């Protein structure tokens, strides 16, 4: 009853969704933010100005 | 890189469609690879054939 | 002490068979094996008069004096299914003709009389036969009018004589067959004689329706007329073209599930678990319903048979596919009724007269139950008016609990398959069979089979049961579950059928085309006898795709003939898929 | 047929109902069986609940 | 190859005895006999009227093109009812060990 | 087309398929190879007693 | 509407005595005036640590949180780490567990998503602010660790 590309939540993942206009709001944080440091850590360390 | 379909998919099939987007750059205005949020399977509009 | 005049009793199935089983466990439980056959011969009697079959002058001195050591032996466990119980007797009388005709016709070559010799054979040397069920009975009669009816060949093994064999070997069969068969003609054209074992019986059926509505819706994309641009390449150069295929073709048909008996682990004594666990739910002093064995039977014998209660689940999940894609309409047939009884203390024991009984509030959400309840209602007439619609006769499920009950209809995407799994999670995994056999490309294959004939297909029984409060749960789990089919990619199923359409077309070139006599002239085919192994046509079908668990057979001989009428004109389908036979180019040379 | 975890729950619930809270004077309302393997114990079995 | 069959005899000369191996269930084999063949039969026979398609063949003589090697015969069978008359006589008795 | 073909002609080896329009699932179509093998890896995902 | 301990009192044996008594180990649990309550007050407080672990982790969906949370009828959640947990259950339908804060009594492994986020990841400053209500003091602190 929801489109497009509905999932149950964090648990019970299936094949990869596509992208369309929303049904409801999406706000809450994803826990890959710890991996987001890999961005910061790799480029602020290895850098010309440093 | 290059690939074929339907194999215990974990992290290597997104390498196909992301490359399919870049390989067919001549009929697509969008280019992307590094910035990828896991919900990432953008259309191969006229690219699959 | 019982009462003679004032009392009156009401009894359906489950009270009559229970009274016999409780009576059988006292003495002569091993006779249940022989018992089930004789009653079958009794109800329907054919070519039988004043039968003296089973001899047992009821001398019953032991039931007066109880405290007799019970004999522990193997159990029959014969379940007289509503339709099958008659059929078993209808086969016995039909087998009885094969035994009776063998001896009666052989000695009838005397032109003057046939009493003195035929009346002499009181000995049961005749009773000893070959293949199917024959029990310790008899048939000493005095009628002798067995010349009128024809022989019905069900037994294709040795040990026949004179007249019965004359069909098979000697050419005199043309004269014999004419006598053997009445009301039917066609005997002028045939030269020589041979009787085969084709058992497709025409009634167818169916139906339904309704409506518905509601609404819702849903867302995506569109589905419902996609165009496929196939590209063929054989050298560096390439050709590419586009084609179209539509799900919605033909209407109605569907399958009537076949009837089958149920059986059990074979021993006299009762199991400790099933009895001790039956006590956990209720608090009755003596047993309501007044039945001990039938309470233990339905639980122990049938471990599971999840096939017709199931098949609608993956069917709606693949029905949801073309509907979620674009859900503009939706219709829900009037019976949205669930056989859900609220607040019943000890009816669950007597209520086992119905096929099955499932408990609520135990691995059963408000979302999981309606799937078990949608099935009871007739299949199809949901989401999409036409296309993947057909009909199936379904069992009678009944949910039960003192307090709980919820209803629902609308499903969510990426959660219908997970919620359809959950009722399989507990209970046992027999739904993969209908997800593979009935779920894959047999639907659109049968949809394309609708062109010629319609409304005769069946395999895999009806009902299933397992619950009465709680499950034991000492087996399978499946925490992570996702397969390609659940995703929006149902063409792996539809384009599988287009491949099979070529394989049905692939029998035609070796068969006939103009240079061989045209349709309705040769009829020198050798396929379709409701048999799969040594038949040839279904052997090509069973060579790789969709082997071993369907009816089909009977409709194929007509499909090969009708396909030739299309193929001679400018009409065909598509090209190339995992094929390798000569006399026609699958690959190339 | 023998399990009575919830039976003792009502006893241990009523325990602390009048353990830390002071004494409670109450009445005894019951039906009664008499013996182990006599007519009363045989006659008792009848009736559910 | 189905048209290649096994032969037999019975009356004149004395036939040998045949005891079949112990089968636990009669119905299971009765169902398995038709299930393995994959015929939806016997379920049909529950109806009063049932047709039976059979077909004959020409064998041994290397056949010419008559336009007919095989034949087709459809036998209609409707159920009839005449009175039953069962009789009781003395037979073998059970053990009944005390 | 046999003239452009030259020495080798009329010798199909394998036919790839693709979607005309773009939507939902990419559908680069040659998974038919694992269709005759109807349930190779999907039947048993992670079942263990 | 807790469905913790299931024992439909089926008591056929107390009708028929002269039954061989089972010799086993004794509990001998003395409900001390004040301590008997405290034991239950720790269990419900431990129950929050088990309940918050599963309820908050799947609540990152911005639209709904019923279909997945209603699905976990299985007791995989009930299995915990350290203090007392007995063979009961807790299948409920309320789902209003977002209001109260987490009370850390169990300092051992086997946590997930939201409960662990206090310990390791810096996002705890945002998490802790949500986790704790009625109390303030969060501006000065940099990084996050729960003791």
């Amino acid at each position: 009853m929801a489109a497009p590309v509905l999932y149950g939540g964090a648990g019970g993942t299936a094949t990869g969704p596509g992208d369309m206009r929303r049904s409801l709001m999406h706000e809450k944080k994803q826990v890959f933010a710890e991996l987001r440091r890999e961005a910061q850590a790799l480029r602020v360390a290895k850098e010309a100005r440093g | 890189g290059r690939l074929v379909e339907g194999t215990s998919l974990d992290l290597f099939p997104p390498q196909l469609s992301s490359e399919e987007f870049s390989t067919c750059s001549e009929a697509t205005l969008a280019w992307r690879n590094a910035p990828s949020s896991l919900g990432v399977r953008p259309f191969a509009q006229e690219d699959s054939r | 002490r019982q009462i003679q005049p004032g009392s009156a009793v009401t009894l359906n199935p489950g009270l009559v068979y229970s009274s016999i089983l409780t009576y059988a466990m006292d003495t002569s439980c091993t006779d249940l094996l022989q018992e089930a056959q004789i009653i079958a011969c009794s109800l329907q009697e054919n070519r039988y008069f004043s039968r003296i079959g089973l001899p047992t002058v009821v001398s019953l001195y032991d039931l007066m004096v109880p405290a007799f050591i019970a004999q522990n032996s193997a159990l029959e466990g014969a379940r007289l299914s509503g339709d099958l119980s008659k059929a078993v007797g209808r086969v016995h009388q039909m087998l009885g003709m094969v035994a009776a005709k063998d001896i009666i016709s052989a000695t009838h070559m005397q032109s003057r009389t046939g009493f003195d010799p035929s009346h002499g054979i009181r000995q049961y040397l005749n009773s000893n036969s070959r293949l199917v069920t024959q029990m310790a009975s008899k048939l000493t009669g005095i009628g002798l009018f067995d010349a009128t009816p024809q022989m019905r060949i069900f037994s294709e093994m040795d040990t026949a004589d004179y007249a019965d064999m004359l069909h098979l070997t000697i050419f005199e069969g043309l004269w014999l067959v004419q006598d053997a068969s009445v009301c039917t003609d066609n005997g002028p054209i045939s030269f020589l004689v041979n009787g085969e074992k084709l058992l497709s019986a025409d009634r167818a059926g169916y139906d339904v329706l309704v409506e518905e509505l509601t609404l819702a819706n849903i867302r995506i994309e569109h589905h419902k007329m996609p165009t496929g641009a196939f590209t063929t390449r054989w050298v560096a150069a390439k050709r590419d073209s586009a084609l179209r295929l539509t799900p919605r073709s033909r209407t109605a048909h569907r399958v009537d599930m076949v009837r089958e008996c149920d059986f059990n682990p074979t021993m006299n004594l009762k199991a400790a678990g099933p009895k001790a666990r039956l006590r956990g739910s209720g608090v009755k002093s003596r047993r309501r319903v007044s039945e001990v064995p039938l309470a233990h039977v339905f639980r122990s014998p049938p471990r599971r048979e999840s096939t017709t209660t199931t098949d609608d689940s993956p069917r709606w999940l693949t029905r949801e596919g073309p509907q979620l894609t674009r859900r503009v309409p939706i219709i829900d047939e009037p019976p949205a009724y669930e056989s859900g009884r609220s607040s019943s203390p000890v009816t669950s024991s007597i209520s086992e007269g119905t096929s099955q009984h499932e408990e609520e509030m135990g691995l059963f959400d408000a979302e999981e139950l309606p799937m078990q309840q949608t099935v009871i209602a007739t299949e199809a007439r949901r989401r999409l008016g036409r296309g993947t619609l057909e009909r199936i006769q379904e069992a009678a499920l009944e949910g039960q609990v003192a307090q709980g009950e919820v209803t629902a209809e609308k499903n969510r995407r990426i959660e219908a398959m997970l919620s359809a799994r959950d009722p399989q999670f507990t209970g046992r995994e027999q739904i993969t069979k209908m997800l593979s056999d009935g779920g894959l490309g047999v639907r659109e294959r049968e949809e394309w089979l609708e062109l010629v004939d319609k409304t005769v297909g069946v395999k895999g029984l009806k009902e299933v049961r397992s619950i009465d409060g709680i499950r034991r749960h000492l087996e399978e789990y499946g925490e992570r579950e996702g397969f390609a089919v659940v995703r929006t990619l149902l063409s792996g199923n539809s384009k599988h059928v287009r491949r099979i359409n070529q394989l049905i077309r692939e029998s035609n070139p070796s068969a006939f085309e103009t240079e061989a006599s045209r349709m309705r002239r040769l009829r020198a085919d050798w396929d379709g006898d409701a048999g799969s192994a040594p038949v040839n046509a279904l052997h090509f079908v069973g060579n790789s795709p969709g082997w071993k668990r369907w009816l089909e057979n009977n409709n194929i001989p007509s499909d090969i003939q009708v396909a030739g009428k299309k193929r001679m004109c400018s009409y065909l389908a598509e090209v190339l898929s995992h094929g390798n036979l000569k006399l026609s180019d699958a690959t190339k040379l | 047929g023998q399990s009575k975890l919830t039976r003792l729950v009502k006893g241990f619930l009523i325990l602390l109902e009048m353990a830390e809270r002071k004494e409670v004077d109450f009445h005894v309302g019951n039906h009664i069986h008499v013996t182990y393997a006599i007519a009363p114990v045989c006659d008792s079995y009848d009736l559910p609940g | 190859k189905m048209s290649v069959w096994d032969p037999s005899t019975r009356e004149g000369a004395r036939g040998y005895r045949e005891k079949v191996v112990r089968f636990g269930r009669q119905i299971a084999s009765l169902l398995q006999y038709f299930e393995n063949m994959h015929s939806p039969a016997l379920d049909i026979i529950a109806c009063d009227k049932f047709l039976l398609k059979y077909q004959i063949y020409g064998d041994i003589d290397r056949d010419p093109a008559f336009g007919e090697n095989t034949m087709t015969a459809e036998v209609p069978v409707v159920w009839d009812k005449c009175e039953v008359e069962v009789k009781l006589y003395a037979g073998p008795l059970q053990k009944l060990m005390s | 087309w046999l003239v452009m073909a030259a020495t080798c002609g009329g010798g199909s080896f394998g036919i790839g398929k693709l979607k005309s329009l773009c939507k939902e699932f990419s559908v680069p179509k040659e998974l038919r190879d694992a269709l005759r093998v109807k349930y190779g890896l999907f039947g048993g995902k992670d079942s263990l007693e």
